[PDB]
């Protein structure tokens, strides 16, 4: 019975909450990445105000 | 030309001056030493040249020169028995003049330009030719290599020159227009070349592998892939597959392996022997080899080169079978490309563009109707390389959903020293439904349904483990540990196979057919000697068994006797007990 | 009508190009290309104004140089030539033939876009198809007008149950004792990022069933410009449209695989720098989906019906 | 003798010089303030109208007034000779030993030029590390690159001592015999402290052990940049050792982790959009540079092996670093907690551990005959006792099996005896006895891997050997 | 405006057992009903215009489907109202924006349908409004943003959502009108997560 | 949790018997400040001080839910001073309550996002910390003076 | 500036069990005590000042509460110094920055706190340093770099703060003075993640 119950209930629930958090994770790198590159927009439009 | 200067340095990264007239994607030479690049982008007199090698000691005015072409292969005479780089350079011819290392900057040709070759002309003055036709053959080992004039190129013939030796750059048919052919042609390495129409698959790619090609077959023209862990035999079934396929000419690349790997690679190769002749395997492949330290460019582009490689080839009219090792190994060039180029991810890491580029590397293969009236094909194995064993990596999803085929490898099996370790629980293959026609007419007309029973006979065993892993399995009942018996029995004795024996390392479809049946008959004389009612023990020692695994190492040409032999022998024993 | 060429070329970078002087380009026009080896490319302006002019390339921008290339205008609005005789034909998803065949004579020139239809003008959908399978036609079932997709996953048949819902499938006037006649029934079968292997197996099943007479096939191969798998389902909308509501036919628009469409979609976004959404994805894809599957449905005062059953696979 | 005092702009790590277009890229120039004080930096861009220099150590002093820079050198290079040989040197050259420098016999710059592919051999020679679970069960092969995953408290740098300490050749267990051939260690510390440095000092010296090997020690307050560089210089040096006079020369590395940080900032600071995690999207090919310098060539007798060592972050094994390096290196060794908390030393873990290069190197012709079977034998029953001890605690040891028992007692005694050496230098015939005493406590017929006539040649010796003085 | 807030007393009966005795709301309150797709959300808020005890009911549809609106057209002049015995769509209100209607069209309907319910308040009548999602609005709005290239906050909101989204929802209550009459406005809002 | 408030700052009182001083104390005077409240809480504040009788010791801030967002960057700071010029100067026992952290966090998020800051997590600005101590830190007892400055905080966890 | 640095070999006696036995630190290392809020970062780290046999402490609250400072103010004179048994604050250095003082002067008080410290090493006494918050003195980097517009790292900070502390924390451990005499210095730094 607890063979059974730890291996049809207990394992996928572990495995959902895994692959939740990965995905919530990458989302906010990919916003990082996004503000970083708009950063460098802004840094490099700067040097062109008066050459 | 259009040629220009460095206006600034900044890594891999060169801002060239005065290339107004320069095209997108060209191959420039950069500085003094002449290291390669490619133009990026174009912003009026400027344009951004991404360089290739090291940069470190350039200066800026040093001048900058435009081939005016893309990344291409040279196609010709004198690509056999060779060895290549990501970017079609003769690693041999490297070695002769630099020595142990590759120094930035050399320049040497893909094709030797001072071998001679003995031509021999096939059309004359007068004659027009279209894109595809044969202009003559050329002698090169076992065949004959086809002269063919470029896709492009249509015109009338002027002059021929006669038979002789010549080099791949004396020009042997020039047009009317003024156009001169030479031995040799580039074709750009991301353009597929065109045929006339795409035939459908009706013949099985024969790899002389037991398991592979009888319960997992893929057609000639078609796409497989096999994934596995490390010691799972990933490589020992390519090279058996080059060995011993029907395969005319075999394409190898290897993408940015580990350096004492493709050492094993191609130390290896030169000394096995073609089974057909008794030569060298090295007289009808070609090797393409980069390491993990080569420039990730040519790691990227590697198989873009193989692939068109075997397209020349199937121009011709042969049959090409190309193994791409370790495409993760290519998709994280790829990836590195994509950030150096400050490009936004997608899953994991990935470009956005990752499952359109896969899609575009496999669609070239299949059975096709040249441009000259032949047929040929194409067949593409490609190996994948999980991260964990977790199907679920991004690469893993992209290729699944194109290929044909699916061998799943598994080190469990290996542990065992079960060979070849191929899971059939998780394998499939979907050109099945379009082989039969050729398998009832040209193997034996009882093939497919004794197929499907031996099919039917692996799945009960499967159906029966939660029985034997809670219950002893001694203890199950006559009809139960006669399946298992004969589960295990196909385990050992049909679904492995031993590359390096004498006779077993090969298997035609007749010898498989044979023991099929064999097998066959004598379950189900097992079986009815079940409900006649005698000691299960005594059916698992009969001689029988011994013609049942002795099976394997018969050899092909007199199989046949032994098969009948074991056919009367088999039912001599069960009419002999009670 | 004459023709107008740019060649103020002063920026190229990926997929984009930027034109100086064009300030007579409408916003979302459809330009043509053409480098100096007279290969000629396709391209839409995406941005315009006083300074320059944005044109994003169909397919690849490789060979094109500042010194010869031009650009020409063809059309302000993107518009598809549809006619009667477009039945029994294939197009790649462009609007080219490539059964071999001459081309069409258009009879209207309609935008690919289409326009929203009045819920006004709409009306209930009541009439019942009967499919033929019983998890279908019992508990889940369908309606002329109704847009119904398939969820599928990997190795699922999902298009073994398309063509056989597309074989069996029936009104049953008796039922309701609405005579004995059929209104014309046709199929318009739309294909992105399919392959050879699959994209036989439809062509064989439409042969042997006959009903390759009564049908418009779009088809977008997986080696075909990433641009064209966008295109592909809303000329089959509009083609459909146009049957359904300009000569009363009952049409079935079946679009396969749309995780391709969505994955291009993907693409295509993410080439031009913008801020991503859940996964990556452009954060103005319900838009997108929404402006091609709202162009079915049912029209008081009319005889045609449109009804879609898209096909996606899980991932 | 040229300077420029074009200064225009100053921030942080970055300076700027308008007219400096003679100045290559990558070049290594002198910067000089009014106090006389000169500090070092690289040229990091090139341009039209002026270039970007990253300084070494601080910029406290630096104003635009009287700031001047001058031109060191175009590429970095170092100055090799056989003299080095018993020297220590601070990651870019300069000996911090008290000796005076070098005479150069050359100038190699330190970033080096690709191995031909076609020009390798497969490697077929072991190296006696002198630990029994390396040298029997992971045995490290001429031209391997074995790595050694460790967590933050494990004792690495002593394991990389006692390696550096004892690693040898054995010629004699060759062919006939064979000749002496040269041997020699390069040390590369990069990011270390002043305990460990001071640890490293004096273990070197006290033995005897400096008289063949060369020192690069890199600080933690040292400029990144000079940790960038150590790896390379000390690879150069490396290289025309083995590649020059024939030595066969073994290169350990004290933690990569602290050159892929380094080369995060350094990457941050030229305003590069990073990768997966923050990580450059580079490290893959920058770390291949590092690792694919070790092999062995056709026609060459020498030969280069790397050890290189990394601590795991937060123990994941799917992190960046550690992935990157499973897929250029040839295996790992794995430290574990739980054998150094419970008084273990060394504490590697032969499970998760792996050598891919071992069948070459062993097998008749080297090492003993009995070697692979061995080893497989051992992993095995480690195996299966392992699993055994976690089901007593459940079920009790009186309802085991009798052969259950005698696997429970073989770990214990595995673990006691095998793997806890302590400081002793056991050579490969040691070690093989031991493994052979071990075995001799399962009762034979259970021994399946091994096959009868070596069964009938070892087995039935008893434990007293090492049991008597553990 | 109005002269006074009063504090609510009597119950907004919306015909539903489980509504109205387990989670009440009163004649001025507020209510969300967050779902999945294919949940209710949409049935719950037709019944809710059908068989409410509210002398005016406005819909306002923010960027859904067009078939519902058809549904609301054909079904409701046929019905009866529960409280006066005219047809049910004498007293109903639409507004309608549909999702392939233009993006920029989802912010200003949610306006014009809350100054609609607005209104009828001040004629002393007893409102209920319903919203029929408000992610469509976010979506918009975030769209705009996008365009006006302004810095999101999180998962690409702009980042005053919290206060439009504050000011739609504090425009219900009970009040006394500047006329001396009593009205009341309830906002039954949809979210789509 | 407005409940809650509600009840300490009804119930709130010393025990001078327990620590011997054997006085009387005075009760505390309230400083309100709300921030982006609703009327449903506004009313039940209002009717809970008008019952209690301690609307003639109070002073009230108030910000509401329709007014305009920027504000709230002023309201806690007002508030404050008022509370530490009672304590301080007339020698008050001053508690002060503070309705929602949260809607400051965002007004201050929003202003922080219009000027291109460094974001912290979650987007909030890398300021935050800095700007949330001087509010915070306004609060405590002076050597030599009778005065206090008790703060009660709420705030909503996402 | 010393003559020499010299190994470690004389413990650090804090007067906690589990430190002093199970992970104990030597006279001139260095310890990192991590932990959310509420876990007893300064509890430890007074109770380190309080109880340890350093000759002199020295505390540098770095962006932390101000409360903390007057406990120590407060109650520091009337405790007994161990060692010598005069009062306890005799042999104390405070260096108090608080929350709500300006950000800037946060990495000033920890290098005067560090020069301080290495300044009576120099006199051969054994001097123990307590950062009450090292995490402060990041935010404070991170708010100027976002003033100076420069180029962030992982999760905003600047690139160079490794460096700087790695260059603090190495400036501990146990030497030879240039007079000739020795003395120690032993760093204990709290971090708040
Ligand atoms: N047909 C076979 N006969 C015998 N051994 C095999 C066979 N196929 C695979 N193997 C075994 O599988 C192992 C894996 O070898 P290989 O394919 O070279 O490396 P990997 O699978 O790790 O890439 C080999 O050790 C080999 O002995
Ligand atoms: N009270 C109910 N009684 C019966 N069916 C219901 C009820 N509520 C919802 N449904 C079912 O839900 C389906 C659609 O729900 P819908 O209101 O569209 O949710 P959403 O708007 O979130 O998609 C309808 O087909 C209907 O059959
Ligand atoms: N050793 C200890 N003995 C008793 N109580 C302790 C001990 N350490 C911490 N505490 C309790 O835990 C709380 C932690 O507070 P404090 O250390 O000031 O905050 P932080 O650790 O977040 O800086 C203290 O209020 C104290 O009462
Ligand atoms: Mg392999
Ligand atoms: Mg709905
Ligand atoms: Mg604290």
């Amino acid at each position: 019975r607890r063979v059974n119950a730890l291996e049809q209930v207990v394992i996928p629930g572990i495995r959902a909450q895994i692959r939740f958090i990965q995905q919530v994770l990458e989302q906010r790198e990919r916003e990082d990445t996004f503000r970083l590159k708009r950063i460098k927009g802004k840094i490099e439009a700067r040097e062109a105000e008066e050459e | 030309m259009i040629q220009g200067v460095i206006q600034k340095i900044a890594g891999p990264a060169v801002i060239a001056k005065g290339m107004l007239g320069a095209r997108m994607y060209d191959i420039c030479k950069v500085g003094e030493e002449g290291l390669v690049g490619e133009i990026i982008r174009l912003d009026g007199d400027t344009a951004f040249v991404q360089v290739y090698e090291d940069t470190s000691g350039l200066k800026v005015g040093e001048p900058v020169v435009s081939t005016g072409l893309p990344l291409a292969v040279e196609l010709g005479p004198g690509m056999l028995n060779g060895i290549y780089d990501g970017i079609q350079r003769p690693l041999e011819r490297i070695r002769e003049k630099t020595g142990i290392y590759i120094t930035r900057g050399v320049v040497v040709h893909a094709l030797d330009r001072e071998k001679k070759w003995a031509w021999t002309p096939m059309v004359k003055p007068g004659d027009e030719v279209r894109g595809g036709m044969v202009l003559g053959t050329v002698p090169e080992f076992g065949f004959t290599h086809k002269i063919l004039v470029p896709p492009d190129v249509r015109g009338r013939v002027k002059e021929v020159k006669p038979a002789g030796e010549y080099t791949v750059e004396e020009p042997v048919v020039v047009l009317e227009d003024g156009t001169e052919l030479k031995m040799y042609h580039t074709w750009p390495v991301r353009r597929a070349r065109p045929v006339q129409r795409k035939l459908d698959p009706n013949t099985p790619f024969l790899t002389g592998m037991r398991i592979l090609d009888v319960l997992f077959p893929v057609a000639m023209g078609g796409t497989a892939a096999i994934p596995g862990p490390f010691g799972s035999g990933k490589t020992v079934t390519q090279q058996s597959l080059a060995k011993w396929s029907n395969a005319d000419v075999v394409v190898y690349v290897g993408c940015g392996e580990r350096g004492n790997e493709m050492t094993d690679v191609l130390v290896e190769f030169p000394e096995l022997t073609d089974p057909k002749t008794g030569g060298p395997l090295m007289h009808r492949t070609v090797l393409i080899a980069n390491t993990s330290n080569m420039p990730v460019a040519a790691r990227e582009a590697s198989i873009y080169v193989g692939v068109t490689i075997a397209e020349y080839f199937r121009d011709q009219g042969f049959s090409v079978a190309l193994m791409a090792d370790s495409t993760s190994r290519w998709a994280e060039a790829l990836r590195e490309i994509s950030s150096r180029l400050e490009e936004m991810p997608a899953e994991e890491g990935y470009p956005p563009y990752l499952a359109a580029r896969l899609a575009a590397f496999y669609e070239r293969a299949g059975k096709v109707i040249t441009l000259g009236g032949e047929e040929g094909a194409v067949t593409i194995v490609g190996a994948v390389s999980p991260p964990g064993g977790d199907m679920s990596e991004p690469v893993t999803q992209s290729t699944l959903r194109i290929v044909g085929a699916f061998w799943r490898l598994d080190a469990s099996l290996a542990f065992r020293r079960h060979f070849p370790a191929i899971n059939w629980n998780g394998s499939y293959s979907l050109f099945t439904s379009a082989l039969d026609p050729w398998y009832r007419e040209n193997v034996a007309e009882d093939y497919p349904e004794l197929r499907d029973a031996i099919s039917e006979l692996l799945q009960r065993e499967a159906g029966l483990q939660e029985i034997v892993q809670l219950v002893g399995p001694d203890a199950l009942q006559d009809a139960e540990r006669l399946v298992i018996e004969v589960g295990r029995i196909i385990r050992e004795d049909f679904l492995q196979q031993n590359a390096y024996h004498e006779v077993d390392a090969y298997c035609s479809m007749k010898k498989a057919y044979g023991i099929m049946k064999m097998i066959l008959a004598f379950y189900k004389e097992a079986e009815a000697a079940i409900k006649r009612g005698v000691s299960i023990d005594e059916i698992l020692q009969l001689p029988v068994l011994e013609r049942i695994g002795r099976a394997r190492y018969v050899s092909e040409e007199e199989f046949p006797a032994y098969f009948e032999e074991a056919m009367k022998e088999i039912q001599g024993a069960f009419k002999a007990l009670a | 009508l004459l023709k107008k060429e740019y060649t103020g070329i002063t920026y190229i970078s990926g997929p984009l190009l930027f034109v100086e002087n064009a300030k007579d380009l409408a916003y979302g026009a459809i330009v043509d290309i053409k480098d100096g080896t007279g290969r000629v490319r396709g391209g839409q302006v995406i941005e315009v104004s006083e300074e320059y002019a944005v044109i994003q390339v169909f397919e690849e921008t490789t060979g094109l140089d500042l010194a010869t290339t031009s650009v020409s205008l063809v059309e302000d609005v993107a518009r598809l030539g549809v006619s009667k005789e477009m039945l029994g034909r294939r197009f790649n998803g462009i609007g080219k033939p490539i059964d071999g065949l001459p081309p069409i004579t258009p009879e209207k020139r309609l935008p690919i876009t289409g326009l929203p239809l009045n819920p006004v003008a709409r009306r209930k959908p009541e009439q019942f198809i009967q499919t033929g399978i019983s998890t279908i036609d019992v508990m889940n079932t369908l309606v002329r007008g109704q847009k119904l997709p398939i969820f599928s996953g990997s190795g699922l048949p999902a298009n073994e149950i398309a063509a056989q819902i597309a074989r069996q499938a029936t009104v049953r006037p008796d039922l309701s004792g609405e005579g004995e006649k059929e209104e014309p029934f046709a199929v318009v079968f739309a294909a992105m990022g399919i392959t050879q292997r699959e994209l036989s197996y439809f062509i064989q099943e439409f042969e042997r069933t006959g009903a390759l007479s009564r049908s418009v096939l779009f088809l977008n191969k997986a080696d075909d410009p990433t641009i064209e798998r966008i295109l592909t389902p809303r000329m089959a909308l509009t083609v459909a449209e146009y049957l359904a509501f300009e000569h009363d036919y009952h049409v079935l628009v079946i679009l396969t695989d749309m995780t391709n469409y969505c994955e291009a979609l993907r693409e295509i976004g993410a080439a031009r720098e913008e801020i991503p959404g859940r996964r990556g994805y452009p954060g103005y894809m319900y838009t997108d989906l929404a402006t091609i599957y709202e162009r079915a449905g049912v029209v008081e005062g009319k005889k045609g019906s449109v009804t879609q059953i898209p096909i996606l696979s899980m991932p | 003798k040229k300077e420029y005092t074009g200064i225009t702009y100053i921030s942080g790590p970055l300076l700027f010089v308008e007219n400096a277009k003679d100045l290559a890229y990558g070049a290594i120039v002198d910067i000089k303030d009014g106090t006389g004080r000169v500090r070092g930096g690289q040229v990091i861009e090139v341009s039209e109208e002026y270039a970007v220099i990253q300084v070494f150590e601080e910029t406290t002093g630096l104003d635009l007034a009287t700031t001047s820079v001058s031109l060191v050198e175009d590429v970095a290079r170092l100055g090799v000779s056989k003299e080095m040989l018993g020297r220590r040197f601070n990651g870019i050259g300069k000996p911090i030993d008290g000796l005076p420098p070098i005479t150069p016999e050359k100038r190699l710059p330190i970033t080096g030029l690709p191995l031909n592919p076609v020009a390798r051999r497969k490697p077929e020679q072991f190296i006696q590390t002198g630990i029994s679970t390396i040298d029997v069960m992971n045995t490290l092969v001429r031209g391997q690159k074995l790595p050694i995953f460790s967590g933050s408290g494990l004792p690495a740098n002593e394991i990389a001592a006692q390696i550096a300490r004892q690693a040898t050749v054995r010629p004699d267990l060759s062919g006939e015999g064979e000749k002496e051939e040269p041997f020699a260690v390069v040390f590369a510390a990069m990011g270390i402290t002043q305990r460990e440095l001071s640890y490293f000092i004096q273990e070197f010296e006290r033995t005897g052990a400096l008289s063949r090997s060369v020192l690069f020690l890199n600080k933690a307050d040292d400029p990144t940049i000079e940790r960038i560089l150590t790896p390379r210089m000390a690879l150069t040096v490396a290289e025309y050792l083995a590649f020059e006079h024939d030595y066969h020369v073994l290169v350990i590395l004290t933690d990569m982790t602290n050159y892929c940080e380094a080369l995060r900032e350094i990457g941050a600071a030229r305003e590069e959009i990073p990768g997966r995690r923050g990580y450059p999207g580079y490290m893959y090919t920058d770390l291949a540079t590092i690792y694919e310098r070790a092999g062995v060539v056709e026609g060459k007798k020498g030969s280069v092996t790397q050890i290189p060592i990394l601590s795991m972050p937060d123990d994941d094994r799917t992190h960046p670093i550690p992935d990157l390096t499973g897929y250029i290196t040839e295996g790992q060794i794995q430290l574990s907690r739980e054998l150094h908390r419970k008084g273990i030393y060394p504490p590697i873990d032969p499970l998760p551990s792996l050598s891919r290069l071992m069948n070459n190197g062993v097998g008749k012709g080297k090492t003993r005959e009995d070697h692979k079977q061995v080893s497989d034998q051992l992993y095995s029953a480690y195996a299966n006792g392992v699993d055994i001890r976690k089901l007593v605690a459940i079920i009790g040891e009186d309802a085991l099996t009798e052969n259950d028992r005698r696997y429970l007692q073989f770990a214990d005694a595995f673990e006691r005896f095998f793997i806890n050496q302590g400081q002793q230098n056991r050579s490969i015939e040691e070690s093989l006895q031991i493994a052979w005493a071990l075995l001799s406590m399962l009762p034979q017929g259970e021994l399946k891997r091994i096959s009868k006539d070596h069964i009938g040649k070892y087995y039935g010796q008893k434990l007293e050997e090492i049991w008597g003085a553990p």
